[PDB]
């Protein structure tokens, strides 16, 4: 049901990218592709390093 | 280095370098500072001296 | 409050009043439980560092 579902598109216009797993919400955005403001009220920032390149 | 015992481990012996490398195994700067081996050695020595200063 | 840490004991000289350590700033009883959990970032990092040593 669309009233219970939730889509999350991503393109050149939608840099944000939302998740809602069984627990807490989440939003991922790149570090070298015109990132957002990156408020970071707490110290929560997941430096998702590249598996092969080993870069943030 | 968050623990105050990091200075004690550094003053103990060279095993503190191994511990830092195990904790900091994914140091991208360690790969950036790895092309210059003398530079990496000087950086490690300066870090140990600043920690032990 | 710093005015809730007063105690004394009348043993040999008299009621020697004292006070705990609150001269720096206010008393932070529970600053943050987040500091004493080792969250999932530290958990995953320590696991990636520890299970390899275990093997």
């Amino acid at each position: 049901q669309w009233e219970n579902s939730f889509v999350s598109v991503y393109s050149k216009d939608n840099p944000n990218l939302l998740f809602n797993m069984c627990g807490f919400e989440c939003r991922i955005l790149p570090k070298c592709r015109t990132s957002y403001e990156e408020f970071t009220h707490k110290d929560g920032v997941w430096n998702l390093q590249n598996e092969v390149t080993k870069e943030r | 280095f968050i623990t105050y015992r990091s200075k004690k481990l550094i003053q103990e012996s060279d095993q503190h370098l191994k511990d830092v490398e195990k904790i900091l195994q994914n140091d991208k700067r360690y790969l950036v500072l790895d092309c210059v081996p003398e530079e990496r050695r000087k950086l490690i020595v300066a870090y140990v001296d600043d920690l032990d200063r | 409050p710093q005015s809730d840490l007063r105690w004394s004991k009348q043993t040999d000289v008299g009621i020697t009043h004292f006070r705990s350590g609150m001269s720096h700033e206010e008393d932070q009883l529970i600053p943050n439980l987040y500091r004493y959990i080792q969250p999932w970032e530290s958990e995953f990092i320590d696991s990636q560092r520890v299970w390899a040593e275990y093997a």
